[PDB]
């Protein structure tokens, strides 16, 4: 079932080996989850903790979930709204995939941004022409918004 | 000439302006004014042809009322056409309707199309002989019980300029070998078919293809296809774009006389491929029978007539050299049901024929070519006695239906208690069908119809129970009144509601309401409500008749308790959406700029406003928004900019503001983008960045002489003014005078607490509020569509995309659903043909039928519903959908024990709605405060909301593990509070 | 036993998809191919042959699908 599938994934998250990221229902709402992704150690996001909101569609897993960043982040494929340009979230989605797969995808995008498919051309431009300037900004943004108070 | 878009809107998106212009210059003649003819007349009148002329001097008989909803018992004995004219005249003020008492061949030249019903074959031959040679479209159709026929002859040289109504195919090219082997971009389907013609554009390698000369397509794969050796010019092309060309098509129709021996059939059901030939013989036999009995048809279930009828069938079969055996049982049914007059059959054939009439008068869509024979024989009742005695007339208005179903079945129909959700297009046709059928006219019968909507002008084009004077009134109320007039026996048998079916109305449409219902019928325009109703029908175990339309397309679905799957059991395509990255900086289709423009409309005239009114509304909007919004700065700057920084004092300041926006969204942003990604940019792979879907944009230099630039200023300035209550103007002079004095602020591609405290205290502006713009697609004077069209076309210019006009933008931005009376009528008929199966209580799933059709291409197809999935729980066979556990309001612990003890299963998951109540993986501490709680209490706490006093049950979903740790599917649980 | 045959799948828009198949092919296989040719997910494919909606777990032969047989690929509509 739709709700039962979301549950199967929830139960399976606790049966998986201790992972870096975390995810689960908000106020016991199986269709509205909150997730956290640790900024990868091999990136200018290291040290930061990034929160995401996850809304599953009534016809999940046939239709992909809406994933949005609630923590600000300096990244080429993520904007001030939290929107993300990631294949798995749209045309590369199939009922076989899961949130775990998605979180891992988002985590991989963090360590390896995709400047050729920019959502924020300004940031992608820096990533392409002055990588060190981008990493400085990425680290600074992580410091200002992803360390939590 | 100028079409009334306010009235024809939805239909215009189906037919197009040109088709409707030809329609307005076309007169139509309709012979026969019984149920079938009036239905055809009705749809043609609503569609908007030049005029409708009726011919039917036959007196009104009581049986004609079984389907002719414009005749009353007081009209009995009065020529049908005369009684009907004034009723049809009221449908469309743009379509005059009249009656002719006599016909002549030369008189037929006054019409573009002649429709003939209730006419003998010999008379048809005479009529068609003339029309065929005089370039006059001819359509004949008849309704005979559960059987129907339609024949079209639009002449030997009919031209069709559009055979399906589908948009021309388009796509991006990657490369074109000199051999003509074209290849789409990475993972791109061209969707072309062999024989199609396509032209090109933006092709780099052979400027010759960009000519505009369409070529023949030779599909090789879903991504590749051949057009022919292009060695002559260029050796290899690339980065181009093909576009299919729809070339006119000549369709040659044979006359009735010349095609009787070898008819070309259109099959409504491939599962009954053998019937059309049998019906072709039968319908001819009916006419030959009538000729031997002074025009009278065989009597209901009368064996003597059927035997004589069968003899005609043999003779006729022989005469046209039919080398196939006649199915005696099948054929005799046509005799037994000859006098049958069902409103469902008139709705079905009437709507289909009306569409053909429009095809003849517009040359749009593929016509039926040429004989369409149909039956809905499975609709024949089996739980009652069907005999000459039970089917004989009783001098009753339902005699037409009784002739087929019998008097016993007439009572089952009269005693039905129904719920109709939606009183729009499908709703009106359904209500009319129910009225003619005598649904709910009995003592225990009743009809409940609900809809929260009010009548609008564009609804009149396909919601025939409403009139221009009813605009502004509630649909449900008007419809109820309208059908009480069609059938007085319904007076006091109908209750109308103005409720939106859903969660919030469960107080009104609760357990008591449902328990008494015989069945539910949906007539909705959104999937959300459909899913909701479906869930409730599954819970209350009530049958559901579902249907939908889209342009000339339609479908019906029947849901039977403990027999079929439900509506929500299957998947449908998702609503149209676009990649966020594409919309933001890389549009390549007009839909992309229209979506962007809608968002721009919201971000300038709505979102900012609500923020300003919230800052002056709530006590701590800044405090909350400081940690409730995903971008505090935007909310802040909105207050500042809209309260001081950019607050206009006069309309001229609005114009100035509008001028600034132009550079912000159609110039500077584009320059910044080109700065970030120069036209010579390359990918990390080495390929050019701006290729395929990414189109290198060009900044726009504002110029009041460019119409789109001007429309944007006028729309944006007028909308901004609306935000501040300032009066706007349209006099071009004022804009020129203001724009002339504009000093373009210097711009160059670049390489919070104070903003808050500098805001005037809310208490220093109490009483002052801004008016946010609420998107309204149907008010052509509010500047909404004007703004989105202009904004979208300017961005289109930026990315070199072909612009769309206001008419098209209104359709895209407004998410308007194409619709017309024809397909609406057809689904209603199919739905009512299924309704009688439910009332007959059919148990065999193959007796039921889900239907699908596209009137634009003469396609109809049917399939048996899908059986609900079964499963076994401890040996017992359970229906995965309809079976449920009926337990009391015990505590969590108790419920868990019940399953372990009884079903011998371990409750691993329990949920109420979207809320997880219990999980076998939750922490012991958590479960400690919950286990002792009763389900009801557990729900109220978790959902943080208290149940309603009317709440009588609670639905829970549960997951269990087989004693061997494995999982075992289990039905849902009904907690009786 | 089984054998090769050419079948046609016509959609509600009028488009016609031609397929080369073996009467032994499962309905599941056919859906897979339609997904490659049209990109349409199997879960959205409503195929009908001779009055019957094709279900997974069966073979074309189970529905007596012959050579040159035509099937329909339909959809449910939401307006009205
Ligand atoms: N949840 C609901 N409960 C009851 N009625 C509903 C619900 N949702 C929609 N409807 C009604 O279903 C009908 C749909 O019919 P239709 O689309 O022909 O009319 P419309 O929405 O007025 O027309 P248009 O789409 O052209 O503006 C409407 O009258 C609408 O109000
Ligand atoms: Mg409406
Ligand atoms: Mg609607």
């Amino acid at each position: 079932m739709a709700l039962k599938r979301i549950n199967r994934e929830l139960a399976d998250l606790g049966k998986d080996p201790p992972s870096s990221s975390s995810a689960g229902p908000v106020g016991d709402d199986l269709f509205h989850w909150q997730a956290t992704i640790m900024g990868p150690a091999d990136s200018p996001y290291a040290g930061g903790v990034f929160f995401l909101s996850i809304h599953f569609p009534t016809d999940y897993p046939f239709k992909p979930p809406k994933v949005n960043f609630t923590t600000r982040i300096y990244h080429p494929n993520i904007n001030s709204n939290g929107s993300i340009c990631l294949d798995i979230l749209r045309d590369q989605w199939s009922p076989a995939l899961t949130i775990s797969k998605v979180l891992l995808s988002i985590s991989s995008l963090l360590t390896d941004p995709n400047p050729d498919d920019p959502l924020v051309p300004e940031i992608a431009h820096v990533y392409k022409t002055d990588r060190s300037r981008y990493e400085l900004s990425a680290r600074e943004w992580t410091r200002k918004y992803a360390i939590h108070g | 000439n100028t079409i009334d878009e306010g009235l024809y809107s939805r239909q215009l998106y189906v037919l197009g302006h040109e088709a409707m212009k030809q329609m307005s210059q076309s007169n139509v003649l309709i012979i026969g004014c019984k149920g079938l003819g009036v239905e055809i007349a009705k749809n043609v009148c609503l569609a908007g042809v030049k005029s409708v002329t009726l011919y039917d001097p036959q007196p009104t008989r009581i049986e004609d009322l079984s389907s002719q909803y414009f005749l009353t018992e007081d009209d009995i004995g009065v020529p049908r056409a005369k009684v009907t004219v004034s009723k049809l005249a009221e449908l469309n003020q743009y379509v005059p309707v009249s009656v002719v008492d006599e016909l002549s061949t030369e008189y037929l030249k006054n019409f573009k199309c002649v429709v003939v019903t209730e006419t003998s074959l010999t008379k048809q031959l005479e009529i068609n002989d003339f029309t065929h040679k005089n370039h006059i479209a001819y359509i004949a159709a008849d309704s005979r019980g559960l059987f129907g026929s339609i024949f079209c002859d639009f002449g030997e040289n009919f031209i069709c300029t559009d055979t399906d109504g589908n948009e021309p195919l388009t796509g991006m090219i990657a490369s074109i070998t000199d051999d003509g082997v074209v290849t789409m971009l990475e993972e791109t389907r061209h969707g072309l078919e062999n024989g199609d013609f396509v032209k090109f554009t933006e092709v780099k390698g052979m400027p010759g293809l960009n000519d505009g000369t369409p070529r023949k397509v030779e599909v090789k794969g879903p991504y590749t296809f051949s057009i022919g050796s292009v060695k002559d010019l260029g050796s290899a092309g690339y980065n181009g774009v093909f576009t299919q060309v729809k070339v006119p098509t000549k369709i040659s129709f044979k006359s009735l006389r010349e095609s009787l021996k070898d008819p070309e059939y259109v099959y409504p059901d491939f599962g009954k491929m053998m019937r059309p030939p049998q019906y072709h013989i039968a319908f001819q036999a009916l006419s030959a029978f009538a000729d031997a009995h002074e025009g009278s048809l065989p009597r209901p279930r009368n064996d003597i007539d059927a035997a004589e009828f069968f003899e005609f069938c043999k003779k006729i079969a022989s005469t046209l050299q039919f080398d196939v055996e006649l199915d005696e049982k099948l054929i005799k049914e046509i005799s037994y049901q000859a006098r049958g007059d069902l409103v469902a059959m008139s709705a079905f054939l009437g709507g289909a024929v009306a569409q053909e009439v429009l095809k003849a008068t517009t040359s749009k869509f593929y016509p039926l070519k040429q004989y369409f024979y149909f039956d809905s024989l499975e609709s024949l009742p089996s739980s009652v006695t069907i005999s000459e005695e039970t089917c004989k007339p009783r001098g009753c208005r339902y005699d037409g239906q009784i002739a087929v179903f019998g008097s016993e079945f007439q009572e089952k129909i009269a005693s039905l208690s129904t719920f109709l959700v939606g009183a729009g297009a499908i709703g009106c046709e359904m209500l009319k069908n129910w009225a003619m059928m005598g649904v709910a006219t009995g003592e225990s019968g009743h009809i409940s119809v609900t809809d929260m909507d009010s009548i609008e002008k564009s609804n009149l084009n396909r919601q025939f129970l409403f009139r221009p004077r009813d605009v502004g009134k509630l649909k449900s109320e008007c419809a109820s009144t309208a059908v009480s007039i069609m059938n007085p026996s319904l007076t006091g048998k109908i209750t109308s509601y103005q409720e939106r079916v859903g969660p919030e109305s469960e107080g009104i449409f609760g357990d008591e309401f449902f328990e008494k219902l015989s069945l539910v019928t949906n007539a909705l325009d959104n999937v959300e409500a459909r899913m909701y109703v479906d869930r409730r029908c599954v819970f209350f175990e009530k049958p559901l008749l579902e249907s939908g339309t889209l342009g000339t397309k339609g479908n019906t679905q029947v849901v039977v308790p403990h027999l079929t799957e439900s509506y929500g059991s299957s998947q449908d395509p998702p609503e149209k959406s676009f990649p966020i990255c594409t919309l933001k900086n890389f549009p390549n289709r007009i839909e992309h700029t229209i979506a962007w423009a809608r968002d721009l409309f919201e971000g300038l005239f709505k979102q900012p406003i609500d923020n300003v009114n919230m800052y002056l509304s709530s006590p701590n909007f800044l405090e909350t928004s400081l940690k409730t919004s995903s971008n505090p700065r935007e909310v802040l700057e909105n207050i500042r900019d809209y309260l001081v920084t950019e607050k206009p004092l006069s309309f001229e300041e609005c114009i100035m503001w509008a001028r600034l926006q132009f550079d912000k969204f159609f110039n500077n942003n584009i320059q910044q983008l080109l700065f970030n990604f120069p036209k010579d940019s390359v990918t990390s792979t080495g390929q050019p960045f701006w290729s395929g879907p990414k189109r290198a944009p060009t900044p726009l230099s504002f110029d009041i002489h460019n119409r789109e630039h001007f429309d944007f200023i006028v729309a944006a300035a007028s909308l901004y003014a609306f935000n501040y209550g300032l009066k706007s103007e349209t006099d071009p002079a004022i804009y020129e005078r203001v724009l002339a004095g504009y000093n373009p602020p210097p711009f160059a591609p670049k390489s919070l607490k104070s903003i808050a405290d500098s805001l005037p205290p809310p208490s220093s502006l109490v009483g002052f509020r801004l008016t946010p713009a609420e998107f309204e697609k149907d008010d052509d004077s509010n500047h909404h569509i004007d703004f989105i069209t202009a904004a979208s076309n300017l961005r289109a210019m930026n990315y070199d995309i072909t612009p769309a006009d206001r008419f098209k933008t209104k359709f895209v931005a407004g998410k308007i659903v194409p619709a017309m009376c024809t397909s609406t009528a057809v689904v209603s008929g199919l739905v009512c043909l299924e309704l009688v199966k439910l009332v007959d209580g059919k148990k065999k799933i193959e007796e039921y039928k889900n239907g699908f059709f596209n009137l634009a291409i003469g396609l109809f197809t049917f399939s048996d519903p899908i059986a609900s999935p079964k499963m076994k729980v401890n040996g017992k066979e359970i229906d995965k959908i309809w079976d449920r556990y009926n337990l009391p309001d015990c505590t969590l612990q108790e419920l868990i024990d019940y399953f372990q003890k009884e079903e011998g299963l371990e409750v691993t998951m329990l949920s109420s709605g979207v809320s997880l109540l219990y999980a076998n993986f939750q922490p012991p501490k958590k479960l400690a405060e919950r286990l002792p709680l009763k389900i009801s209490e557990l729900v109220e706490q978790i959902t943080k909301k208290k149940l309603e006093p009317f709440r009588k049950h609670l639905v829970l979903e549960i997951c269990c593990d087989d004693a061997n740790g494995e999982d075992v599917e289990v039905p849902f649980i009904c907690i009786k509070l | 036993h089984h054998h090769h045959m050419q079948i046609f799948v016509r959609t509600l828009t009028g488009r016609t998809i031609t397929l080369e198949v073996e009467s032994s092919d499962t309905i599941d296989n056919v859906r897979a191919r339609i997904q490659d040719r049209e990109g349409i997910p199997p879960d959205q494919q409503r195929l009908i042959f001779a009055g019957r909606q094709l279900e997974d777990g069966r073979t074309l032969a189970d529905y007596n699908i012959q050579r040159e047989s035509t099937l329909h690929l339909v959809l449910r509509l939401r307006g009205g």
